[PDB]
């Protein structure tokens, strides 16, 4: 049904209960209540409509002032169809912004404030502060400024030939095309377009109509994308100038070691545990600062198996109160064990020292994560989240107490505490050779820390794994040296940022390593800096701050950073954490908040259209559904949230209109649905959302062969790849990047065949160029896919476009989840060597492509583990472990030297070759 | 003079169709494992949105609460007011009113009732689900470590690569 009952209090008291269409909008509704006030009490009191705003309870619980009422009620989803009158009052704006954000967010901002949680408490405080604070300073700044952080420049990573190009002026019918070289400053080009017939140019930009992309800066016109893409395939750039006040428009936006006492707890009680009676139940706790261990892992007795258990007992470490370190990491697992006259249950983790640099005293509850059993089966789980699970009412928890350790609160010393303590060859040998490439080499490097220092400013990580962190004396003199430590390069940093390096410290000088870095390069690592906010201890960190800090002075980055989060909001173990942060970006970045709202809208929308196509396939055929699906498109609330945004994929691409006839999905597991639009200031982009699946796998390979792209680029070897767009937006939901004209092998074939058909789609000259995108890419997509060891290949997850580049994908399985070896394809040498039996000529290039490619791999392996390393945090089944980081070490063969590595990947070059023949017969 | 007894058989090819029995035996306890695991995830999400939808059923009585205090505080000069110049059709209309929105919120009371009821049911469930995941555990792990041994076992008297594969796949 199309109507709903709305229930209609106003402030008088009255009450109304009356129908209205779930598609009229609020204003609609205002005049409809008044009419119907009239004939009901007290109306001659009310002032006009004008003077009040509807309120409502909207899915996230929360109270919300409607004060755009252009909206409709179906877009709005009050919980309940109930609407008050209240007066238009007081600083409507920071209201109107919190309701905004709880539902942007998908988390109500009072769940936050439930909490009553200082350190939640201050984070929001802190970082709301900064974030405004950033706003408000950007506002103030110039167009030119604004230019750069709404729409930064898109660059390539150099000959100097001529073409013409196509440029107008906004809102004029008249477009002037004429001459222009490849290497010109668009200063120049803007010069000569204002000649006119006979205002300045340098108070004007260049736009790629149909796109939010702009052209500007100390740059020449080759290096844009834009007209590098264009140039490529022949085509005539179509850009527009637009006035420095035209871009003013839319800038308007508005003690403790002292204490001896060794370390001990009270476990008194478990709660909601679920277990087999004949089983009796054991908690084995265990402190730990990283990865490693401080001290011995103790145990309790074992109690019977019941719900509520009670234990009530004194667990004393083999270590010191004043031993203990800064981030020192208390560690429970409940166990289910047989009496013996074994099970992990769950886990709980515990940081000892708060937020605020105190040791923690007095009870707490510890709400227990369940254990799933992983191949590496260890007693403890450090490294899982220190946060709370969110499911207090039903899931198990712990009951515990730390003791007063004294009258007065203790805090773990200040940085001139530490550096008061920290201030107090055949050795040159035998330390080089360690470090050049362990219990007797640890003590040499400890003993040696200095000249570790002064000579081997790399090798500082391997000092932090040799530091004894449970001595306390030893932290000291650690600390003194990496507060005067020189400045690392990125790739150093990186390494720093993982789970072994918990101290704040360290991350610290991490973070400050990592400021050196450019947005392009920045963005490059994104996903990684995301991911390593789950090992983060305290909300409040340098990590957060630095990501926040970045997306507020680059909108890219917060537009990818926000989707990051979003994406994961779902999870638990991330959802307050992330929920923060997101928060705080909104408050910076009032205006992109319309932006991303505006897209959230358009994946609801697809959700539900999603789920109709997914349930009417199997009622129904595939034409009924598909004239099914479209009728719920044109429907005026989808289709106007459908149409008319910046694409998650590229904020920088406009989705304007939907083409309902051009729209379906398709077949597959999950039937995800294909969606086209349309430009008409173009241009003619589409999309596929596909839900009910995970896509971070598939993001994160796209990532790495993009990275190779680039490593490739900058040693001047263009491969033509095809890294299109993959973003995961929700839980199991996300948006893949349709990429024009092109299809899939088993298809091409479907209908000796890809010869073929490259001829028809480059005809005469054309072909020449076609098989060379071929080759070139061939070569590409075969050294990336051995490398991060794809395995599944096949004709039905390898497409081809039209201009010959060749380019995988759905990298559903990677990391060889036993090793894949090197493949190519006899169909595909066989494009590559122009049809022939023999053309080496030919194929020598094609492996030279394959081994220089191969070869800048290797230069940057350590880029690769290290990144790769972080990703661990993810939680993706086939990225878990040190095996899954050995299947890169071992396929760029970094332990072997240059020359061996060549030698190498020849031999299963060759061997694909032979074996090339074999899987055809 | 060392000793560790755990394989069962001692030949290669009894050991090996052990090795097939226990690798399908762990494989179809880690889907059993698994398939509970969705529902845990799954039935978490929904507890988690049964909660916020009682809170929405709070935050909307409140609402309703504050609608009569209004009426109470409001209405009392007017009723009085129109009873002077006796006008008793207002008076009733007002209070009639009144007692259709009163009549409104027990509605609502009884929704959010039977949300609870619903919570309360999928909490219980929640638990046995957990409770289950507890029981496959041991069972789970023992044929992970068991498969483990027997590779193990195999690998030591120098069995080929071809022969492990078609016992485990
Ligand atoms: C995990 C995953 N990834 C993908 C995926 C990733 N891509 C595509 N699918 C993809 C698919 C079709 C097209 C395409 C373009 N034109 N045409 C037609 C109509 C044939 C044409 N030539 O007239 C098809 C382009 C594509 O872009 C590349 C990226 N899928 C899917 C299995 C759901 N699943």
């Amino acid at each position: 049904n199309q109507s709903v009952v709305v229930d209609f209090l106003l402030p008088t008291g009255v009450y109304l209960n009356f129908p209205v269409s779930r598609n009229a909008n609020l204003s609609t509704i205002k005049q409809l209540l008044w009419h119907r006030a009239q004939y009901e009490p007290l109306f001659h009191m009310l002032s006009g409509p004008e003077a009040y705003v509807f309120t409502c309870i909207n899915q996230t619980a929360e109270q919300q002032e409607l004060e755009d009422e252009q909206r409709r009620l179906c877009d709005v989803q009050p919980f309940l169809p109930v609407l008050r009158l209240v007066a238009r009052e007081g600083d409507r704006v920071k209201k109107l912004i919190n309701s905004q954000i709880s539902l942007l967010i998908g988390k109500g901002l009072h769940e936050f404030d439930s909490l009553c949680d200082p350190e939640v408490n201050d984070f929001r405080a802190k970082m709301c502060q900064f974030c405004e604070e950033a706003a408000a300073r950007r506002q103030q700044l110039g167009w030119e400024a604004w230019l750069q952080y709404s729409f930064p420049l898109q660059l390539e990573p150099l000959p100097n030939r001529a073409l013409l190009v196509n440029v107008k002026f906004e809102g004029s019918e008249e477009s002037f095309t004429f001459q222009v070289s490849t290497k010109d400053v668009p200063l120049a080009l803007m010069a000569c377009a204002l000649r006119k017939k006979a205002e300045q140019p340098e108070d004007y930009t260049l736009q790629v109509n149909g796109r939010h992309e702009y052209l500007y800066g100390s740059y020449p016109l080759c290096q844009f994308q834009y007209i590098c893409s264009c140039l490529h395939s022949g085509l005539t750039p179509h850009l527009t100038m637009v006035h420095s006040s035209s871009i003013l428009a839319m800038r308007d936006e508005q003690s403790l070691w002292s204490l001896e006492q060794p370390f001990r707890i009270e476990l008194i009680q478990g709660s909601k545990v679920n277990a087999d009676e004949r089983m009796k139940l054991v908690v084995q706790a265990g402190l730990f600062h990283g990865n490693e261990m401080l001290c011995k892992t103790v145990s309790s007795s074992e109690v019977s198996v019941c719900s509520e258990p009670v234990w009530k007992q004194r667990l004393e470490f083999d270590i010191n109160i004043c031993d203990l370190p800064r981030m020192a990491r208390l560690c429970f697992a409940l166990y289910a064990v047989i009496e013996k006259a074994d099970c992990p249950i769950a886990w709980a983790n515990l940081m000892l020292f708060d937020y605020k640099d105190q040791l923690k005293t007095g009870e707490r509850c510890l709400y227990m994560w369940p254990s799933v059993p992983d191949e590496k089966g260890e007693l403890l789980n450090p490294t899982g989240t220190v946060r709370s699970n969110p499911n207090t009412d039903s899931a198990a928890a712990l009951l515990i107490c730390l003791p007063e350790v004294a009258p007065h609160p203790v805090y773990y010393p200040a940085l001139e505490k530490i550096l008061e303590l920290g201030r107090h060859e055949e050795e040159q040998l035998q330390l080089r050779e360690i470090l050049e490439r362990y219990e007797h080499e640890k003590d040499l490097v400890w003993k040696l820390r200095h000249e570790v220092q002064e000579h081997f400013p790399e090798a500082l990580a391997r000092l932090l794994l040799v530091t004894k962190w449970n001595k306390h004396e030893d932290v000291a003199q650690m600390l003194y040296l990496l507060c005067s430590w020189p400045e690392l390069p990125v790739l150093s940093a990186l390494e720093l940022l993982d789970f072994s390096f918990p101290d704040c410290h360290v991350g610290s000088f991490a973070i400050k390593s990592l400021r050196k870095l450019t947005d392009d390069e920045l963005f490059q690592y994104l996903l990684q800096l995301v991911q390593v906010l789950k090992y983060e201890s305290y909300l409040d960190c340098e990590l957060t701050k630095f990501l926040l800090d970045r997306a507020l002075a680059n909108r890219k980055i917060g537009h990818f950073l926000f989707w990051h989060l979003r994406s994961e909001m779902h999870v638990p173990s991330v959802a307050l954490r992330f929920g923060l942060i997101l928060e705080a970006y909104c408050r910076g970045s009032t205006h992109h908040m319309k932006v991303l709202m505006k897209q959230g809208e358009a994946l609801s929308k697809l959700k539900a259209l999603n789920d109709f196509v997914k349930l009417s396939s199997q009622k129904t055929p595939k034409p009924q559904t598909k004239e099914l699906m479209h009728l719920c498109m044109r429907q005026e609330a989808y289709l106007e949230a459908l149409s008319h945004l910046q694409s998650p994929l590229d904020p920088s691409t406009l989705l304007a209109e939907v083409c309902v006839e051009q729209c379906t999905f398709m077949d597959s597991k999950m039937k995800p649905l294909w969606i086209m639009y349309s430009n008409e200031e173009a241009g003619s982009v589409g999309i596929i959302f596909k839900n009910g699946d995970d896509l971070r796998q598939d993001m994160l390979t796209l990532q790495m062969i993009q990275l190779m792209d680039v490593l490739w680029k900058q040693e001047g070897l263009d491969l033509r790849m095809t890294p299109y767009g993959c973003l995961p937006t929700g839980d199991r939901t996300g948006l893949i990047e349709v990429v024009l004209r092109s299809d899939t092998i088993a298809n091409i074939q479907l209908n000796d065949a890809l010869l073929n058909w490259l001829k028809s789609k480059n005809p005469g000259e054309a072909l020449d160029r076609a098989i060379e995108e071929f080759t070139l890419s061939c070569a590409g997509y075969c050294v990336a896919t051995y490398v991060l060891g794809i395995g599944d290949r096949h004709s039905d997850n390898i497409m081809i476009r039209e201009s010959g580049q060749l380019f995988h994908i759905d990298f559903g399985h990677f990391l060889g989840n036993e090793r894949v070896p090197f493949i190519l394809t006899y169909d595909f040498v066989h494009v590559i060597q122009q049809g022939k039996t023999n053309n080496s000529e030919k194929f020598e290039r094609f492996r030279g492509y394959c081994e220089r490619a191969y070869t800048i791999l290797r230069r940057h392996g350590l880029l690769f583990l290290h990144l790769f390393a972080l990703m661990r945090a993810a939680g993706l089944p086939e990225l878990s472990c040190s095996k899954d980081i050995q299947y890169l070490k071992d396929s760029l063969a970094l332990g072997k030297t240059e020359e061996e590595a060549l030698k190498h990947f020849r031999v299963k070059f060759n061997e694909a070759l032979r074996e090339s023949w074999k899987t055809k017969v | 003079y060392q000793q560790d007894q755990v394989v069962k058989e001692d030949n290669i090819e009894a050991v090996g169709k052990k090795l097939h029995e226990y690798n399908t035996q762990f494989q179809e306890k880690s889907r059993e494992y698994d398939r509970l695991y969705e529902d845990y995830t799954r039935t978490s999400q929904e507890i988690q949105m049964k909660r916020t939808a009682i809170e929405a059923f709070n935050e909307t009585i409140k609402i309703f609460e504050e609608q009569c205090q209004t009426q109470e505080r409001y209405s009392k000069e007017y009723i009085e007011k129109f009873k002077r110049e006796g006008n008793e059709t207002e008076i009733q209309r007002i209070m009639h009113n009144y007692e259709k929105l009163k009549s409104r919120i027990s509605e609502i009371v009884d929704s959010r009732r039977r949300l609870e009821e619903d919570l309360k049911k999928q909490a219980a469930e929640y638990r046995e689900i957990d409770k289950r995941m507890n029981s496959i555990k041991p069972d789970l792990i023992q044929l992970r470590k068991t498969r483990d041994q027997y590779l193990m076992w195999l690998t030591q008297k120098g069995v080929r690569q071809k022969k492990l594969n078609e016992w485990l796949g």
